[PDB]
C-alpha cells in the first residue's frame, strides 16, 4: 500500500514548486495560496477513503498546473505594474 | 482617457490654481454644471496694456475636459484680450486630437475663455 | 549574515527572532508541522537561490542544520 | 511596458486555468460536431456536452434536461423574456421587471412594448432593493412573467430572489432571474428559490466568452417560444451547432465554482471590507452606492464627491476599473442604475466600480486603495467644486 502521508507531502512540494513557475501573476499567486490553504484545511481528515479522494484530486490538479504553466510560458506577456 | 496629449495635462499639470476675483484686472469664467459632469473655472490676469499675462484654471470633468481647459489656459497667456477672443473650440480639439464624442469638451473650454474675457471687460467699463 | 536563516525561520513559523535559537527543532521547539517544514525548506531554497533535494531536506530539522546547509552550499 | 492590475471582474473574468485545461482537448483532437450521430468524433463530443450540462445543473440544483446552452446571458435573457411573452401572448400581455436590470432585459422589454405588450418597470428603494409589496401589487391577471436579476452588475446589490419566487409561484406567474453576476458566487437553488427561468454567462464565472445557458423549469412545465430557428438542437429551444469546447468550458467553470464558492466568498469579503474601509477612513465624502446588508462583496461602487469618475479612471492609469454599465452608458450619460437608486446626478458622475475576484491579491487591493486616495486628493485640488465647498459655498445655491 502506498503511504498517504508520503504521497501527500510529496504532492504538496511538487504542487507548490510547479505553481511558482506560472508566468502570470494572478494564476501564480492564486495557485500557491490555494494549495497552501487547501492542504491545511484538509489536514485533520481521518477517513482513509476521503484522503485518497483528496490525493487523487491533487494529482489531477498537479497535471493541470504543469500543462497550464507550460502554455502560459509559450504565450507569456509583460508583468504587472506591481511586480516592479 | 487614452490620448497621450490629453493625459499629459493631468500627469504634468500646469496653471492649476486661482487668481484674485476682486481684481479689476482679473476675469473669471465659470461654465458647465455638476449635473452634466463638466465644470470649468478659467481666470485671466490682464496687464494695463491689455495683454493677458497670467491665467489659472480648475476643472471638474473627464480627462478631455481637463485637457481642453488646461490648454485654453496656456493658450490665452501672451495674447491680448482681443486676440484670445479668436481661440476656437476647433483649435483646441485639433491640438488635442479629440474624438467626436469629446468635442463638447473643447466647446466648453472656448465658452470658459469668452466668459472670463467678458467678466474682465465688464470690470473695465467704469 | 547567512544567519538570515534565522529571519526566514521566524517569518515562516511566526516566532519572535528571540525564540529562533541555533538549537531549536522546528517541530518540537517552534511549533511547525510538516506542511510548514515543506514551505520552510522552499523559502530557504528561494532565499539562497539553492536547490535542496529530498534526502537533504529530510535532515534539515533544526535552525543550525539549516545554517550549516546554506553555509556549505555557497 | 508593464500592465495594469485587473480590478474589473464584473465586465469579464480571466479564464480559470482549470477551465482552459478542460477545453483544450476539444480544440485540438476532439473536434467533432456533437450532433454527428454516426461516428466516434460525434459520440465523444456529444458525451462531453452532456457532462457539461450536468455540471451546470448541479451548481444550480436543476435536472440537466432543464439546461439549454446559449451564446451568453444576453441571448438567454432574450429567450426568457421574449420567448415567454410570445408563447402566452394570446392570453397574457403584461410583464414586470425593474429599473436596474441589465440593458438586455430592458431592451428586450422595450422591444416587446413596441409589439403591443404592457411592461411595468418597477422602481427600487435607495438601497437598490425592490419593494416586495410593490411587486405583489403590480401583478395583473394577464401578467405572464416577472424578471428580476439576482445580483446587480453595477452596484452588487442582491435582490430577494427566494421571496420573489414565493410571490410568483403563489400567483402562477413565471419568475425569471438574470443570474449572470451571481452564478458560482452566491448559493443558487432553483427549487428553494422557486425560479422558473434563469440566465447564466460563462465569462462572468472564469469560463469562456461566447457561451451561456438558460435554465427552463420542466416541472411545472414552463413554455417558451424558441427565438433561433433551425435544426432543432437543444430540444428545439436553441437551434445551431452546440459549440463543444465552449460548453465544456462552461460546465468546467460551474463545477470549479461549485467547489470554490465558499472559499472565494470568504476571501473576497475580507478584501472587499479592506478596500472600502481603508478608502473611507482616508478620504472624506466617499459614499457607497447600494445597501451593504444585501450586497455581493466583489462588486463595489463608490462615489467620490467633487471629482468626475472618468478623470479618476484616467488618473488610476495602472488599474483596470470602470464606471459600471453595459460597458457603455456608465459615466457617458450617467448610470441609469445610479439614477434609479436616487443618486444625485453630479454624484452619479463621480462614481466608479471596483471588482474583486477569485484571483485578486491583497497587494492589488492595497495598491489600488493607495492610488485612489492619492488621485482623489489630486483631482479635488484641481476641482472648482471642491474649491467652492472649501470656501464655504453651498453648491445647491449656484445658477449653473
Ligand atoms: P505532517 O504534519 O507530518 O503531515 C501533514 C499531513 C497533511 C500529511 C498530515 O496532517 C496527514 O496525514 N493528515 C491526514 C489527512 C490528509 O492527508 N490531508 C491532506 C489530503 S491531500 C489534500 O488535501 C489536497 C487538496 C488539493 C488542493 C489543490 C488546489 C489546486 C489549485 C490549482 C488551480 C490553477
Ligand atoms: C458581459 C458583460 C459586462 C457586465 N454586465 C453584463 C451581464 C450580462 C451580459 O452577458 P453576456 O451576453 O454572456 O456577455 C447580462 N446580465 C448581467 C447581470 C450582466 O452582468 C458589466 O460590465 O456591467
Ligand atoms: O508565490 C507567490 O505568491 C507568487 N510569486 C510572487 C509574485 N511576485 C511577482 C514576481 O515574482 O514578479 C510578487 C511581486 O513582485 O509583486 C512567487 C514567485 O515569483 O515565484
Amino acid at each position: 500500500a502506498a503511504s498517504s502521508r508520503a504521497q501527500v507531502l510529496a504532492l504538496y512540494r511538487a504542487m507548490l514548486r510547479e505553481s511558482k513557475r506560472f508566468s502570470a501573476y494572478n494564476y501564480r499567486t492564486y495557485a500557491v495560496r490555494r494549495i497552501r490553504d487547501a492542504f491545511r484545511e484538509n489536514k485533520n481528515v481521518k477517513d482513509p477513503v476521503e484522503i485518497q479522494t483528496l490525493v487523487n484530486k491533487a494529482k489531477r490538479d498537479l497535471g493541470v498546473i504543469r500543462r497550464q504553466v507550460h502554455i502560459g510560458q509559450l504565450y507569456s506577456t509583460d508583468k504587472l505594474i506591481i511586480e516592479n | 482617457a487614452y490620448h497621450k496629449k490629453v493625459v499629459d495635462h493631468y500627469e504634468n499639470p500646469r496653471n492649476v490654481g486661482s487668481l484674485d476675483k476682486t481684481s479689476k484686472n482679473v476675469g473669471t469664467g465659470l461654465v458647465g454644471a455638476p449635473a452634466c459632469g463638466d465644470v470649468m473655472k478659467l481666470q485671466i490676469q490682464v496687464d494695463e496694456k491689455g495683454k493677458i499675462v497670467d491665467a489659472r484654471f480648475k476643472t471638474f470633468g473627464c480627462g478631455s475636459a481637463i485637457a481642453s481647459s488646461s490648454l485654453a489656459t496656456e493658450w490665452v497667456k501672451g495674447k491680448t484680450v482681443e486676440e484670445a477672443l479668436t481661440i476656437k473650440n476647433t483649435d483646441i480639439a485639433k491640438e488635442l486630437c479629440l474624438p467626436p464624442v469629446k468635442l463638447h469638451c473643447s466647446m466648453l473650454a472656448e465658452d470658459a475663455i469668452k466668459a472670463a474675457l467678458a467678466d474682465y471687460k465688464l470690470k473695465q467699463e467704469p | 549574515i547567512e544567519e538570515r536563516v534565522k529571519k526566514i525561520i521566524g517569518e515562516q513559523l511566526g516566532v519572535k527572532q528571540e525564540e529562533v535559537t541555533n538549537n531549536a527543532s522546528f517541530v518540537e521547539d517552534l511549533g511547525a508541522d510538516s506542511l510548514d517544514t515543506v514551505e520552510l525548506v522552499m523559502a530557504l531554497e528561494e532565499e539562497f537561490d539553492t536547490e535542496i533535494p529530498d534526502e537533504e531536506a529530510e535532515k534539515i530539522t533544526t535552525v543550525q542544520a539549516a545554517i550549516d546547509y546554506i553555509n556549505g552550499h555557497q | 511596458s508593464l500592465r495594469p492590475l485587473y480590478m474589473d471582474v464584473q465586465a469579464t473574468t480571466p479564464l480559470d486555468p482549470r477551465v482552459l485545461d478542460a477545453m483544450l482537448p476539444y480544440l485540438i483532437n476532439y473536434y467533432g460536431n456533437p450532433h454527428s450521430r454516426t461516428h466516434a468524433y460525434g459520440w465523444e463530443s456529444e458525451a462531453a456536452m452532456e457532462r457539461a450540462r450536468q455540471q451546470v445543473a448541479s451548481l444550480i440544483g436543476a435536472d440537466p434536461r432543464e439546461i439549454i446552452f446559449t451564446s451568453g446571458a444576453t441571448e438567454s435573457n432574450n429567450i426568457a423574456i421574449k420567448g415567454v411573452a410570445r408563447f402566452y401572448r394570446s392570453r397574457k400581455k403584461h410583464l414586470i421587471t425593474t429599473q436596474t436590470e441589465h440593458k438586455c432585459v430592458l431592451d428586450s422589454c422595450r422591444s416587446l412594448e413596441a409589439e403591443g405588450f404592457q411592461v411595468t418597470y418597477l422602481p427600487v428603494q435607495k438601497s437598490g432593493i425592490i419593494d416586495l409589496k410593490e411587486l405583489e401589487a403590480a401583478i395583473q391577471p394577464d401578467t405572464s412573467l416577472v424578471s428580476v436579476m439576482t445580483v446587480n452588475n453595477e452596484i452588487g446589490v442582491k435582490q430577494p430572489i427566494a421571496e420573489i419566487g414565493r410571490i410568483c409561484s403563489s400567483r402562477k406567474v413565471y419568475f425569471h432571474t438574470d443570474a449572470a453576476q451571481a452564478v458560482g458566487k452566491i448559493p443558487l437553488d432553483v427549487n428553494d428559490m422557486k425560479i422558473d427561468l434563469m440566465s447564466i454567462s460563462g465569462h462572468k464565472i472564469y469560463g469562456p466568452k461566447g457561451v451561456g445557458a438558460i435554465y427552463i423549469r420542466r416541472r411545472p412545465r414552463v413554455r417558451v417560444e424558441a427565438l433561433q430557428s433551425g435544426g432543432g438542437q437543444e430540444r428545439g429551444m436553441r437551434s445551431g451547432t452546440v459549440p463543444t469546447p465552449l460548453v465544456v468550458g462552461l460546465g468546467a467553470a460551474c463545477e470549479v465554482a461549485q467547489q470554490e464558492m465558499e472559499y472565494d466568498h470568504k476571501r473576497i469579503s475580507k478584501l472587499s471590507e479592506r478596500l472600502i474601509q481603508n478608502i473611507m477612513k482616508s478620504l472624506p465624502d466617499v459614499v457607497m452606492n447600494g445597501d451593504p446588508k444585501h450586497h455581493y462583496p466583489g462588486c463595489i461602487n463608490l462615489s467620490f464627491a467633487y471629482v468626475e469618475g472618468e478623470s479618476l479612471l484616467m488618473a488610476l492609469k495602472d488599474v483596470a476599473l470602470s464606471s459600471g454599465s453595459a460597458c457603455t452608458s456608465a459615466s457617458l450619460e450617467p448610470s441609469y442604475v445610479l439614477r434609479a437608486i436616487g443618486t444625485d446626478e453630479d454624484l452619479a458622475h463621480s462614481s466608479i466600480r471596483f471588482g474583486i475576484g477569485r484571483f485578486t491579491t491583497e497587494e492589488e487591493v492595497d495598491y489600488t486603495v493607495e492610488k485612489c486616495i492619492q488621485h482623489v486628493k489630486r483631482l479635488r485640488e484641481m476641482s472648482p467644486l471642491w474649491e467652492m465647498v472649501q470656501d464655504g459655498i453651498d453648491l445647491k445655491s449656484i445658477k449653473w
